RNA sequence: GCGCACAACUGCGGGCGCCUAGUGGGCCGCCGCUGGUAAGCAGCGCCGGCAAUGAGGACACAACCUCGUGCGCGGGCAAGGGACCCCAGCUGCGCACACAGACGAAGGGCGCGGGCGCGCCCGCCCCGAAAAUGGACGGUGCUCAGCGCAGCCCCGACCCCGCGCACGCACAGCGUGGUAGGAGGGCGCGCCGGCGCCGCAGAAGCGCAUGCGUGCGCAUGCGUGGAGGCACCCGCGGCGCAGAUCUUGGUGGCAG
């Protein structure tokens, strides 16, 4: 069994594709998560920018260098997600956490990697169009998360050589239907089947 | 002889349990492909193995699966030596074979 | 049993012919089933529920139609479920789980002599109930008749029965089972409905 | 299923005492000699051959295959009626098409999509 | 070997080691019924050991069984040897600790020659 | 749920060898709850209580679907709120009369939170289009009516798939 | 004295005596109350519980809910649940947008959804609604994980059922929680009267193993040890320790 996917975040609610992902995580799955800065919160953005001044506000009074961390990646703070849908503090639910590596964009290691979705996760099947809703890199860079832009760019030059490498391939596709519906084709095919 | 070949494999996800209590005489299965509770009616009471390696030596711990669990295709496997907590997420093979609850 | 089912059918469109209405007998016997645990019972219910013998859930006895039994059915009735059998759950409970109260006789010629405070559960053999009854019942289907058609030879064969020790319901009783049916609970008179229950209870 | 042998597609003949059943997949076409193996390591496949010959063969010196070991079995014998028997279903297989790489082929898995799918 | 072939069947491979022998030294781990009031082994709370019990007792016929079938003999001389000699099959004999080594020759002659088994040799 | 009719009557006694008898139509769950709505009528409307009832008939009120088109059905109830008593008119368009009362039910309690038990229905009358009172269920009443489908619904169980796959459609 | 005679239903053995313990601070819930502004306050009645009642569910949680409880195995369930933690969910119909659901009043809201005659009514929402370490629907989170409903299903206790074993019983069977407490039968120790034996070819003791045993404990193997000991039946008793700021002795950590 192929237990490895791959997850594109974008028009995915949150907290809906982390359960997804953990609850893979606990099967023996490694799941990576591209596009995390497209991962979507949904709910007005002035709600949810008050619930991350409340996760802000958070913090050891005594020491804050052993306070809650907050993190102002989209990629760590959806790890901090999934990372208590899992029992993390036991050895079962932290040797699953290390199964996920999730990034924001998509990096050139993924590259012409072939992504997944979750569709009971996804923003367009869940959510009504009437409701509001926001993604993690339109909260997260008014938070001290200084790389939207760059993300978007070097995420366009993957989907542009992607889409050059699909233009590419599905003419191959294109040529080998036209190949095997040709009756030069056939009477090949049917030839080693006499044989055989 | 691989396993893969004759054998549909299932990953080990949990014990039969409570909230909180455990029953570890009773292994959860989920088969790939099966996904809803009369699909997993095909495979009851078929054979199933735990392949493992102890010091590098090769072992097969057989079992049958007992019940259905749930709505969504999970089954209850009882095998000759119960599953380790260590093996939940890895492959057990779930054989096309029926056998029964004496003999395994 | 067919003959005298026949002829309620027969005496029931033949009113509906007429303008009349017509509802037979009613039964001889309600089947009770006790639903709610041993814990926490008053001791007026808890009284009511030994003379019942129902001493634990998901046991089920048959219990006389008289005027106090069905004062006594009501007093308990939250924490029971009763109801009328017909033929086929009567015969379906003691078929598929009937035993016998039986005293042990040590002599074989002198069936006077007899223990009285240590009664066995036993099968409900014929044997069993040709030596209960001296010789007036000795089968299992003529034990029926005495519950069916109430005769005067019910309330020994009642007593004869041990109370069923049933199994809890298939499918579960599907909610809040301690509150009344008329509320979507399980407990309370299931007039002619209690086959509902109990044959998923047998087994 | 589980045998020797355990993914080749084989034929079956009879069904032996002690919950037995006599198999061969024919040894001219898929290197498989008589066996007899537990009853239940036999997936039936809905194809069936016609053989019209009598199966009832001398088993007292079948080698018969257990579960676990694969213990390698010594060499082919003399074959006094398994050679008539044997030649009936490669005279069978003859007549269907596509049966002799079938035979010949090891089973693999279908693809799973569904348990209709695991009809066979 | 047996005469009849028992099986083992002790109900559980717990020991029943005291509370607190893991802790204390001083707590030896000789089963003592925990009599304390707020005691959790007592109280039969979910998480501390388990009590022993009727329950826990293995089968009246299965009972000081050893080697399968056979049942332990209590050898000191070669006197001792004279009532198995019947009954070989029933009894495993064992020769006792402060049994001399001349003695312990002596016993282990006898003992192949009547057919008796000794654990001890 | 169903519908029942249930004729029942005082018990006859030498005194009173043929009392009237009544019926009473209830949508009810099964006969034990109609059994119980019937004891209350008879409780509350005369003076009969439940011991001196006999219940002489229940059936099963069933409608022939047997082209199965859409009636409309107007229905008069009494809901009690936690706060009060009210009366309340609700139409509705449905396959039959034992069906239009489920979405009855089910319309009381996303809109008022009103459970089945707290609800007795006046009447229910199947009604023409001209008669329906109410504009939004007289829209549908038209002929030719059409709308698309805007929520998208899947057409499989998934757990994760490929981004090329169509799910929707 | 003769004669008559077994009396509603259901269940079922019952009556009485003797000796003796512990207890005589209670607490909680339900319903019904008294005092009190109230109180996790105080004082009652009835029943149930905790105390002494485990287990499951309640996030944890003496008392709530389920429900009792030997040791297992198999089934079926209860309460409670079925996004992930975490076992178990899908099909449909509604409703709501407030960092809401997730403590709340009087009083309000051309906020939304229904209903009745601009005013009322019903749901949801809003305002009223302010505390001090950072932080709690249990958490993650959720805007179909919220508020309602329906259908079918599923999970889930030591419960119930079935089977097997242990123990108790007056034993074709039934039963199995337990503080204070009572009782029975054993295990163990010093010595006694006996009775079977063992030991410089190595006794007791000790160390480590293995086995038996529900358990108290027992037996053996090997090592050590260097002169006594064992088993059983009896009898006597200064007869069994984790505690007593125990006693005495020794030794640690603290601490180079
Ligand atoms: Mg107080
Ligand atoms: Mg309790
Ligand atoms: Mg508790
Ligand atoms: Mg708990
Ligand atoms: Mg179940
Ligand atoms: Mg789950
Ligand atoms: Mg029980
Ligand atoms: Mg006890
Ligand atoms: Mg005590
Ligand atoms: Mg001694
Ligand atoms: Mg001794
Ligand atoms: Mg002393
Ligand atoms: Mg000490
Ligand atoms: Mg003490
Ligand atoms: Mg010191």
């Amino acid at each position: 069994i192929n237990k490895e996917i791959i997850v594109d975040g974008t028009g995915h609610i949150a907290g809906k594709l982390g359960t997804y992902i953990a609850k893979k995580l606990l099967e023996g799955y490694t799941i990576t998560v591209l596009c995390a800065e497209s991962i979507v919160l949904t709910g007005p953005i002035h709600r949810t920018k008050l619930r991350y001044k409340d996760y802000l506000n958070k913090r050891c009074l005594v020491n804050p260098l052993r306070g809650p961390f907050h993190y102002k990646e989209p990629s760590k703070l959806f790890m901090r997600l999934v990372k208590r849908m899992v029992p993390y503090k036991k050895k079962r639910g932290a040797a699953a956490l290390q199964r996920l590596q999730v990034f924001e964009g998509i990096p050139e290691k993924f590259e012409n990697t072939e992504r997944s979705i979750c569709p009971r996760a996804l923003l367009e099947y869940c959510a009504n169009p009437i409701r509001k809703s926001a993604t993690y890199g339109k909260l997260l860079s008014e938070f001290g998360w200084k790389h939207l832009n760059i993300t978007e760019e070097m995420k366009k030059k993957v989907l542009q050589r992607e889409e050059k490498a699909k233009k590419e391939k599905d003419a191959r596709m294109e040529e080998i239907q036209r190949i095997r519906e040709s009756s030069s084709f056939n009477k090949e095919v049917e030839e080693i089947m006499s044989r055989i | 002889f691989d396993p893969c070949l004759t054998a549909i494999p299932a990953t080990f996800i949990s014990h039969m349990r409570g909230r909180r209590i455990v029953h570890p005489s009773h292994s959860l299965l989920r088969i790939e492909g099966v996904k809803t509770r009369e699909d997993a009616k095909f495979f009851l009471g078929n054979g199933v193995v735990s392949l493992y390696e102890l010091s590098g030596k090769k072992m097969e711990n057989r079992g049958r699966i007992r019940r259905l669990h749930g709505n969504s295709g999970v089954v209850a496997a009882k095998f000759e030596r119960n599953l380790p907590p260590n093996k939940i997420g890895t492959e057990v093979f779930v054989k096309l074979y029926k056998v029964e609850d004496d003999d395994y | 049993y067919k003959e005298h089912m026949k002829k309620e059918e027969d005496a029931r469109r033949e009113a509906e012919a007429r303008g009349a209405f017509y509802v037979p007998k009613e039964p001889e016997f309600y089947v009770v089933v006790r639903i709610r645990g041993i814990h926490k019972v008053p001791p007026r219910e808890r009284k009511i529920l030994e003379l019942i013998r129902l001493k634990k859930p998901n046991h089920a006895v048959f219990v006389r139609n008289n005027a106090p039994m069905r004062a006594m059915l009501h007093k308990v009735r939250a924490y029971i479920a009763f109801g009328f059998a017909d033929i086929h759950l009567l015969r379906t409970l003691v078929y598929k789980r009937g035993m016998a109260k039986v005293s042990k006789r040590p002599l074989a010629n002198n069936s006077s002599v007899f223990k009285i405070g240590q009664d066995m559960r036993l099968n409900l053999t014929n044997e069993a109930i040709e030596d209960h009854f001296g010789g007036r019942i000795r089968c299992v289907e003529e034990l029926i008749y005495q519950i069916y058609m109430g005769t005067d030879l019910f309330k020994k064969a009642n007593n004869f029965l041990w109370p069923f020790t049933l199994c809890s319901p298939r499918k579960g009783f599907g909610g809040r089972k301690a509150k009344d049916i008329t509320q979507g609970g399980s407990t309370g008179c299931h007039y002619d409905k209690i086959g509902n229950l109990i044959y998923r209870m047998i087994e | 299923l589980e045998g020797d042998f355990t993914a080749r597609r084989v034929v079956f003949l009879k069904q032996v005492e002690n919950n037995k059943a006599l198999c061969c997949g024919p040894a001219p076409i898929n290197n498989v000699p008589f066996f007899v193996i537990d009853e239940r390591y036999l997936l039936r496949t809905s194809t069936v051959l016609d053989l019209k010959e009598d199966v009832n063969i001398d088993i007292s010196t079948v080698f018969e295959s257990k579960r676990g070991v694969v213990a390698d079995r010594m060499d082919i014998d003399a074959n006094s009626d398994q050679k008539r028997i044997e030649n009936a279903i490669v005279d069978a297989v003859s007549s269907i098409r596509f049966m002799k790489r079938y035979l010949a082929t090891p089973f693999k898995m279908p693809k799973f999509k569904s348990v209709s799918s695991l009809k066979f | 070997e047996p005469y009849l072939r028992v099986p083992r069947q002790r109900k559980t491979k717990h020991k029943f080691n005291r509370f607190h022998s893991d802790r204390f030294k001083r707590v030896k781990k000789s089963w003592r019924r925990p009599k304390g009031i707020d005691n959790r082994v007592r109280r039969k709370l979910s998480g501390a050991i388990k009590m022993p019990n009727k329950g826990y007792g293995t089968d009246k016929l299965a009972k000081h069984m050893v080697h399968g079938g056979f049942r332990l003999v209590q050898i000191r001389n070669v006197g001792d040897l004279l009532p198995l000699i019947s009954q070989n099959r029933f009894y495993c004999a064992e020769v006792a600790h402060s049994v001399g080594a001349k003695k312990r020759i002596e016993i282990f002659y006898k003992a192949m020659e009547y057919g008796i088994h000794l654990t001890n040799g | 749920i169903k519908e029942y009719r249930i004729y029942g009557s005082k018990m006859p006694t030498e005194q009173e060898v043929a009392p009237q008898i009544f019926f009473h139509n209830v949508f009810a769950k099964n006969e034990i709850v109609a059994r119980s709505r019937f004891n209350n009528l008879m409780k509350t409307k005369y003076k009969i209580k439940s011991g001196k009832i006999v219940i002489l008939k229940i059936e099963e009120l069933v409608e022939d679907l047997k082209d199965m088109k859409i009636k409309n059905y107007g229905i008069q109830l009494v809901y009690r709120s936690k706060k009060g008593i009210h009366n309340m008119y609700k139409e509705f368009r449905s396959i039959s009369r034992c069906k239009a009362v489920e979405m009855l039910f089910n319309d009381m309690a996303g809109r008022h939170k009103a459970k089945r038990d707290d609800i007795k229905i006046v009447s229910l009358k199947e009604l023409r289009s001209e008669d329906l009172r109410r504009d939004r269920v007289i829209q549908f009443t038209k002929d030719d009516v059409m709308y698309p489908v805007f929520k998208k619904v899947l057409n499989s169980k998934y757990d994760f798939v490929l981004k090329g796959t169509n799910i929707f459609n």
